């Protein structure tokens, strides 16, 4: 049961070097082919390259002179370096494995968002949204940078009936909202809280939704 | 360089019925007895997941509802029957020839029954107000089809600037869509008006669906 | 290290046949195809074999001259050269592709070569 | 066969002084995209890969060796030529069967 996990900065200045790490657990990187892939904000996927079990590398033609992939077999980690990044390198970066069972990228990390910008990290303000068989409540997460932000309700206990909307960028600040619908029997009888995290600013907020 | 072209770029298929999507390669992806052409499903907020490898092999644990065929430069992914959970974008990928590439993706929509948006409007919170800002929020939730328009009115008059909108992808459970619209004003502007209104126009309704509150 | 160890120098009478070998180590033998190459002054690709299933693909120029086989248990590839003439005097190499697929087909690891002299 | 790809390699041989930069070209008779590798071969030794996929350097090869090109025109450039570089050089295409080599260049 191999597991891959990307880590590294979420925000990088233009012209600087982007560096990411993939930490592998379960399987040794001395087997298979260890890949980096990215997905642009417009959703297109681009294959970047690999380092093989033997240490050989394959760099995709369009990145061939800007990229380096290295590894550390003792730590079971491998690494991406992308040089002289521009705003066009903003993307979600994935590490994935190819085994010779399928010759296909068969196991994938959850991906890490990297933003290339000179804009500054800014924490969000979180506002409760409060007002029939069902009642809909919400949270407004406003004015943060960069992506991403995570929102849960009741620490994830409240799952169904949740909509968290894609963030909208305005003046280099993002704004996102999330709605949750619950039986009117349960609110405000039982508390409803949104939990908002923004790793880039080390922000974690809990906002209890209170009747007006 | 080799290019993978997927078609259609999007399609809507009824629950229980067949999706057929195509991938054409500009150069042959066959080599050494294999077609190095693989198919992936990518749901929002998730990484791609391998469905079919080497053109026609079911990846371990994947439903046999998914099947792949083809060779050389012409490939097909078939999904039959389509289920709600299949709302996703589908990608082909080749690794026979440098440069390795992905197709541009095919978005599969589930064609379900029409459903009117549930609209809810929310005044600015005292938290934001005490800080000098005023955002009025409107949720237009669980509708189908995805086409929808929102209009804001303040004291009966349409307001256009200060509005930001966001749309979800299709829900994996009920096959609906949702939209969020925020009208942001200054506290001072917000306090000199009484009626705040958000209106949805949608195929399911001959009149706009309106929610309001007076300050 | 990947290593391909080929058999020793051969002296072959005209019209006779010879079978060369290439013992592979330092990688999983059956996960890679094997190529063979002839050098008299330039190089010519003879053909390739998949050790996993024995499938072969030949350069048409050598279809009537070379026969490739493998012994999976011993991680050894073989090339039989038939009915030799002086034109077959050459150094023959075995070589392993870098990786899979066509992009990976380039010959990354070579044997030391085997001299064959017809006389 | 008439459809076999021909790799036309030039020059046939050359001489230079230590420290100099030299270039070897290969012209493919058909579009082979980037599926071209370059090899070095010393007398009595097997070929050793220098460059693969037209422009990537094989493990351990010094950056004095550079490859460029795509389609039909490919170049191997050797900068700061050293005594160790006196040898034969060959290109290989692996775009389509049969795989074929350039005729070679002797650097002496």
């Amino acid at each position: 049961e191999v597991q891959l996990q990307e880590s590294g900065p979420s925000l990088v200045k233009p012209s600087q070097t982007l560096s990411l790490t993939c930490s592998v657990t379960g399987d040794s990187i001395t087997s298979g082919y260890w890949n980096w892939i990215r997905k642009f904000p417009g959703n297109k996927l681009e294959y970047m390259g690999y380092i093989s079990y033997s240490g050989s590398t394959y760099y995709n033609l369009s990145l061939r002179s800007r990229i380096s992939i290295t590894r550390d077999t003792s730590k079971n980690q491998y690494y991406l370096q992308l040089n002289s990044v521009t705003t066009e390198d903003t993307a979600t970066y994935y590490c994935a494995l190819i085994t010779t069972t399928t010759y296909a990228m068969d196991y994938w990390g959850q991906g890490t968002s990297v933003t290339v910008s000179s804009a500054k990290t800014t924490p969000p303000s979180v506002y409760p949204l409060a007002p029939n068989s069902m009642v809909t409540l919400g949270c407004l997460v406003k004015g943060y940078f960069p992506e991403p932000v995570t929102v849960t309700w009741n620490s994830g206990s409240l799952s169904s009936g949740v909509h968290t909307f894609p963030a909208v960028l305005q003046s280099d600040l993002y704004t996102l909202s999330s709605s949750v619908t619950v039986p009117s029997s349960t609110w405000p009888s039982e508390t409803v809280t949104c939990n908002v995290a923004h790793p880039a600013s080390s922000t974690k907020v809990d906002k209890k939704i209170v009747p007006r | 360089n080799i290019v993978l072209t997927q078609s259609p770029v999007s399609l809507a298929v009824s629950l229980g019925q067949r999706a057929t999507i195509s991938c054409r390669a500009s150069e042959s992806v066959d080599g050494y007895g294999n077609s190095f052409l693989h198919w992936f499903q990518q749901k929002p907020g998730q990484p791609p997941k391998l469905l079919i490898y080497l053109a026609s092999n079911l990846n371990s644990g994947v439903p046999a509802r998914f099947s792949g065929s083809g060779s050389r430069t012409d490939f097909t992914l078939t999904i039959d029957p389509v289920e709600a959970d299949d709302a996703a974008t589908y990608y082909c990928q080749q690794n026979n020839v440098d440069p390795w590439t992905f197709g541009g993706g095919t978005k599969l929509e589930i064609k379900r029954a029409d459903a009117a948006p549930t609209v809810s409007i929310f005044p600015p919170s005292s938290e934001q107000l005490t800080s000098g800002g005023a955002s009025v929020v409107c949720f237009l939730n669980n509708f189908y089809p995805k086409d929808i328009n929102v209009k804001w009115k303040i004291d009966g008059s349409e307001r256009q600037n200060g509005v930001l909108n966001s749309w979800t992808d299709q829900d994996s459970k009920d096959s609906t869509y949702s939209m969020s619209s925020t009208l942001t004003l200054t506290k001072d502007e917000y306090e000199r008006h009484n009626s705040y209104t958000c209106e949805a126009t949608h195929k399911t309704s001959t009149s706009p669906i309106v929610k309001s509150f007076n300050r | 290290q990947v290593q391909l160890q080929e058999s020793g120098t051969e002296l072959v009478k005209p019209g006779a046949s010879v079978k060369l070998s290439c013992k592979a180590s330092g990688y999983t033998f059956t996960n890679y195809w094997m190529h063979w190459v002839k050098q008299r002054q330039g190089l010519e690709w003879i053909g390739e074999i998949n050790p996993s299933d024995g499938h072969t693909n030949y350069n048409e120029k050598f279809k009537s001259k070379a026969t490739l086989t493998v012994d999976k248990s011993s991680s050894t590839a073989y090339m039989q050269l038939s009915s030799l003439t002086s034109e077959d005097s050459a150094v023959y190499y075995c070589a392993r592709p870098w990786a899979f697929g066509n992009y990976g087909a380039w010959f990354a690891y070579w044997g030391q070569g085997t001299l064959v002299t017809v006389s | 066969g008439a459809s076999d790809i021909v790799m036309t390699q030039s020059p046939k041989f050359m001489s230079t002084s230590v420290g100099d930069r030299v270039s070897i070209t290969c012209k493919a008779s058909q579009n082979v995209r980037t599926a071209v590798a370059w090899y070095q071969q010393k007398p009595g030794q097997s070929p050793k890969a220098l460059i693969y996929l037209a422009s990537s350097r094989h493990t351990g090869v010094p950056d004095r060796f550079t490859g460029s090109g795509s389609g039909t025109d490919f170049t191997l450039t050797i900068s700061n030529v050293q005594s160790e570089d006196l040898a034969d050089y060959f290109c290989l295409q692996h775009w389509n069967y049969p795989y074929t080599f350039g005729g070679g260049t002797k650097l002496e």
